[PDB]
């Protein structure tokens, strides 16, 4: 799993599209190069112990509509290293990196019963009381909660579910 | 699943322009610093075994070569050094000074004079680092080295151009039989030289009081790398003592060079080794620990009066030179089965 | 043309890589500019796309990343025959006497396979040595193999001396001494005593010593037993006398702590008895002609039980086990009749 | 501006136009050689314990089915083989 | 510096008989106990501390690293109780600490000798346990990254030890005298650590349990007890 080992590419590249104000472009050339990475014949060859030079070119010759100076010099490099097979998590943290730098967050509501529209404006004004960042809110509808609204900020969760109520209650006796 | 020193501002400079220019290859920096070990990036031109030139006055030695990365081990105090640093390699392999005027000094690993009597008056430098005489350069053996110790010189006869190990536990005598052995070389027309390596400071100033009561001080040379000292220096310490006695054994003279605690060069060697990430072996020894001592004592030989008179272009013609060796070695309560004493 | 270029330069090992299309083969042999000076450079492994690791024939010191390298496309193969009796030779084959150039007209490749087994020969004539406790306890026969087993100081070299003199002298044939790993200072008295004792004309030598890289000193024993092949094929009895097989093995753990293989016991290589065989199956006796081989083997701390006396001790015909405690006593030779013996007895 | 199934399909059209293909299932080739052990690329229908052919009659074992490459061991003379070799 | 070195043969009389006749200290020496658990380094360290008070006039100073608690308040408290305690400089990085405290709490107690030193006295430094200050080296190293060295030890220990060792030490303005309490983990006189502790130090007294479980006390081995100045 390459986690740990896409932050620098992810970095440095954001770092390098924000000096040329491209950032959308840089994310569009890398969606192309993550979905290059899933093709059942290139999973094939770029587990092969090719060089990297030759491999490399292979795959830049696959990558049309790329920029040669830049977005295609990104791909010598992940390849010099061996690591192409992490650009379906560069890609992710790029658009993590960009979610941050534009102030911008997304968050999940979920619920058993789908939400009329003024809950979930008010959930928006609220939580952007809560988080600096402007939020994009995403509705999932699951039976689960049985009633109630479950609040998913990513890692930072506030639980207004009846059954969490319930299953906390549980325990205290 | 690791991170080889690819870091952030690096790759932002290769996003740039994937094949950054030629630059200089003659200089680098400073990624990374810790316990005497240095990591340089960079230096594409620096050569294996080369000395690489630090902020301040201060040197490293670069010992390992791999993929845009150069380790060095750094031969002095290196707390002060920081990342990012800018380092510039030399064209050089290090290098003593050496001549006839060292007798009667005290000098550290590098050569400089560390008794206060004021500066040098060598005669040239010589390489640290040098390969012995060949086959057919040697000549056997048959004069005598005058220990003067009874059961010595007649049971164990010690010849000019030998290497006759000194090997027992702690407190035992070794460090005073070699000194008597140098003491006796007085009035021998042998030369000695004495190269102390991780002792502490007051033991070799209460040696070298001793050689000064008799008149032997007069016709030695102490080399000293006090167990304050970086690894790198107590490691490089008896090549430079070898490369004194090259001196004389090149021009036709004599000399006996008195290697102390082999054992604690060879610690050295390991500390710099598994800080350098190298694979380890038995007791956690490199596994080129042999090939350490093996070429520091194959140095010791008598070379015949033709490679005398082709060293020095025919001045001296007719002598032998020699080079004799007194290593002395450490046993954990006697154990000969123990990895450096085999 | 060059095709490839250093990438690391780690000790002994050097990492060099080529073109996919042209890699070379695993004991092929490499050369690149050190300074001034050839270095040779010996193919251990292939590893990924383009690489070769690789073991240094000499000096490490002064060498760059990014040099060219060049593949001579063959093994390291060292001149046989009759150019090289009297002639003192280094792992490549060059002379290393000072009286000029070889002069072959030959030159074998030191990796060989061994004789088949449809090729090998029985025979059981006796060789008188002279001396008592070996010719009683442990007789030779002649195309036989004979370990001298000892700790430091015990009396291989000297007995190795005697027996030189008494079987050469008597032998009216060819001759071949590997030293392996051997002392400069006793290779210079062995070269003297031959020639002082006007025998010289009849024995080819072969030094590898302490103080050189471990490569050299690894294939320093295949190069002499490369012409003691040279000397067999031709339909001859020859005598090898290889000085010590120990840092042959030795040799190898050095390298192979570098070359990345796992470590086994007692810090010994994982293809110790690999390489053993590779070497001892070639030394032998074949229906067109005879090796007769003396070998001394360091025993570490009298030991006699880790793995390198241990795996040497099946391949030998006659095994003399020379003992500190015997010799400490002040008895030489320093046998002991209690654990030599031959299979001729 | 492109959807998923959109770039998806150019993808593949452009693996296809510069010849980048997968090994059949059977085959495969060497991409190491050391002291008698070769790692294969490829083999992904080959068993555990089942015998790998090589070059001049030879044989080998396929010992280490890895994610990416069969370790297998020579026996016989190794020394000829190569990275590159099916 | 070497050029800054000073040598002394003046005998320094302790009252114990088997340590003056055996191992003869001098002023401006290091004096080292080696002993494994509970066989009375720390005793004999105090009997040295009550009768070298007897003749010496000038400060001491007392580094309390990775040992017990309770010896060094019993021991505050007799230096108190005595009016000796207005001479006494004391440092303490007791065993219940987290391995950075007591690593550098060593440093620090020498930091204090060397400042009595170079106002050119003459000083009386204490270590209550040497072996202490490895150990937090050997516990914190493989979380630093660095490779196992021999019996799991840090590869570095010959300098850390080293470096500390060489400071100190005496001086042509001022002279530090010192007592090194040395445990030997599992009575093994032959780890790296004492081992390596056994080179720097002028007189050695080992400490052996077979004499102990004798009753015959102080325990000293006359067979391994050493001195440079006999
Ligand atoms: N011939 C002798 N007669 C009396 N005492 C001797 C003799 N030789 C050495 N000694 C004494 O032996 C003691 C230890 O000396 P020395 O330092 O040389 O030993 P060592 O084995 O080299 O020790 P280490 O490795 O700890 O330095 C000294 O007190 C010295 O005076
Ligand atoms: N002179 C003595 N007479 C009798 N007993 C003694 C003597 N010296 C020491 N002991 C015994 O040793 C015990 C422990 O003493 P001490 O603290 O000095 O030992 P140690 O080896 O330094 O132990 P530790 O490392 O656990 O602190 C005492 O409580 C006592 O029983
Ligand atoms: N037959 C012998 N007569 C006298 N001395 C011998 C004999 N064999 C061995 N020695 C002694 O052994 C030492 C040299 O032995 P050598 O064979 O060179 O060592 P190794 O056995 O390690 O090669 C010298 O002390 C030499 O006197
Ligand atoms: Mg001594
Ligand atoms: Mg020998
Ligand atoms: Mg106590």
């Amino acid at each position: 799993e390459f986690i740990t080992v896409a932050r620098p590419y992810a970095k440095a590249a954001f770092d390098f599209a924000v000096e040329h104000q491209s950032v959308e472009r840089w994310q569009d050339m890398l969606a192309f190069a993550a979905e290059v990475t899933k093709n059942e014949q290139m999973a094939e060859l770029l587990s092969g112990a090719l060089a990297p030079e030759t491999l490399a070119e292979s795959f830049i010759a696959v990558a049309g509509e790329q920029l040669d100076e830049n977005g295609q010099n990104l791909i010598r490099v992940m390849a010099e290293n061996g690591r192409l097979n992490a650009l379906p998590d560069v890609l992710e943290q790029f658009i993590h990196l960009r979610a941050v730098s534009e102030a911008t967050a997304e968050v999940d509501v979920i619920s058993a019963a789908a939400l009329s529209e003024q809950q979930l404006a008010k959930i928006s004004a609220a939580m952007e009381k809560r988080l600096s960042r402007k939020v994009k809110l995403n509705a999932k509808i699951d039976k689960s909660v049985m009633a109630g609204v479950i609040i998913r900020a990513g890692d930072m969760v506030i639980d207004g579910s009846v059954r969490g109520r319930l299953e906390r209650l549980a325990d205290v006796l | 699943q690791l991170n080889s020193t690819e870091i952030s501002e690096l790759i932002k400079q290769r996003i740039a322009q994937f094949n950054v220019v030629s630059e200089a290859h003659n200089e680098g920096t400073i990624v990374s610093v810790s316990d005497g070990v240095i990591r340089i990036h960079g230096l594409a031109d620096a050569m294996q075994g080369e000395m690489i030139s630090l902020p301040g006055n201060r040197y490293a030695i670069a010992l390992n070569l791999e993929r845009d990365s150069v380790g060095a081990v750094v031969m002095g105090p290196y707390a002060d050094l920081a990342e990012g640093m800018k380092v510039k390699a030399t064209g050089r392999i290090l290098e003593v000074p050496v001549g006839r005027g060292l007798l009667g000094r005290v000098v550290n690993t590098l050569g400089a004079p560390i008794d206060g009597k004021g500066p040098l008056d060598h005669d040239g430098f010589s390489a640290v680092e040098a390969i012995a005489p060949g086959v057919i350069e040697r000549q056997s053996v048959d004069q005598p080295v005058q220990t003067g110790y009874k059961a010595v010189d007649s049971m164990i006869p010690i010849g000019r151009g030998q290497r006759e190990l000194i090997i027992g536990d702690r407190q035992t005598g070794k460090t005073a039989l070699a000194i008597d052995a140098i003491i006796n070389q007085r009035d021998s027309g042998i030369k000695a030289i004495y190269v102390a390596i991780g002792q502490k400071a007051s033991t070799i100033s209460n040696v070298v009081r001793k050689l000064e009561e008799h008149g032997a001080l007069a016709n030695t040379i102490v080399v000293v790398a006090t167990a304050s000292e970086s690894a790198a220096l107590q490691y490089l310490a008896p090549y430079a003592g070898a490369a004194m006695g090259e001196y004389f054994r090149d021009r036709g003279e004599d000399a006996l060079i008195i290697y102390d605690d082999l054992s604690k060069q060879a610690v050295a060697y390991r500390q710099i080794s598994l800080l350098l990430r190298r694979p380890p072996g038995r007791e956690a020894f490199p596994g080129d620990v042999f090939y350490l001592h093996s070429r520091l004592l194959e140095r010791a030989a008598r070379v015949n009066a033709e490679y005398v008179e082709a060293f020095t272009k025919g001045e001296v013609k007719g002598k032998t030179g020699s080079l004799t060796a007194l290593p002395i070695i450490e046993t954990q309560a006697g154990d000969v089965s123990a990895f450096v004493p085999t | 043309m060059a095709t490839g270029k250093i990438v690391q330069v780690i000790g002994a090992v050097v990492d060099v890589e080529f073109p996919q299309d042209a890699v070379p083969r695993v004991y092929d042999a490499l050369e690149v500019q050190n300074g001034n000076e050839r270095l040779v450079l010996e193919v251990q492994q292939q590893l990924g796309g383009g690489i070769v690791r690789t073991i240094a024939m000499g000096s490490s010191d002064g060498l760059r990343r990014g040099l060219d390298v060049k593949d001579l496309e063959h093994p390291i193969e060292v001149p046989v025959g009759k150019a090289t009796l009297g002639r003192i030779m280094n792992v490549l084959g060059e002379p290393v006497d000072m009286k000029g150039e070889i002069g072959e007209e030959e030159r074998w490749a030191i990796h060989r396979a061994a004789p088949s087994y449809e090729e090998l020969s029985n025979s059981q004539e006796l060789l008188e040595t002279g001396i008592k406790v070996i010719d009683l306890m442990a007789p030779f026969a002649k195309g036989g193999k004979v370990g001298l087993f000892g700790g430091a100081g015990v009396g291989k070299t000297v007995n190795m001396m005697e027996l030189i003199r008494n079987i050469a002298i008597e032998h009216s044939g060819y001759s071949v001494f590997a030293g392996v790993g051997e002392r400069t200072r006793e290779g210079n008295d062995f070269y003297h005593e031959m020639t002082d004792s006007n025998v010289i004309d009849k024995v080819s030598l072969v030094y590898g010593q302490m103080n050189e890289p471990p490569g050299n000193r690894l294939r320093v024993a295949l190069t002499g037993l490369t012409m003691a092949e040279k000397f067999r094929d031709e339909g001859r009895d020859v005598l090898l006398f290889v000085d010590n097989i120990y840092r042959y093995t030795l040799a190898g753990t050095e390298v192979s702590a570098l070359l990345g293989r796992m470590p086994s016991a007692v810090g010994y290589q994982p293809t110790l008895a690999e390489e053993m065989g590779v070497l001892q199956e070639r030394i032998t006796s074949t229906k067109t002609g005879s090796i007769t081989s003396v070998q001394a083997v360091y025993v570490p701390a009298d030991d006699l039980t880790d793995p390198s006396p241990a795996t040497t001790f099946a391949h030998l015909d006659a095994t003399v086990v020379l003992s500190r405690q015997i010799a400490s006593l002040g008895i030489y030779p320093a046998v002991d009749p209690l654990d030599s013996t031959s299979r001729q007895l």
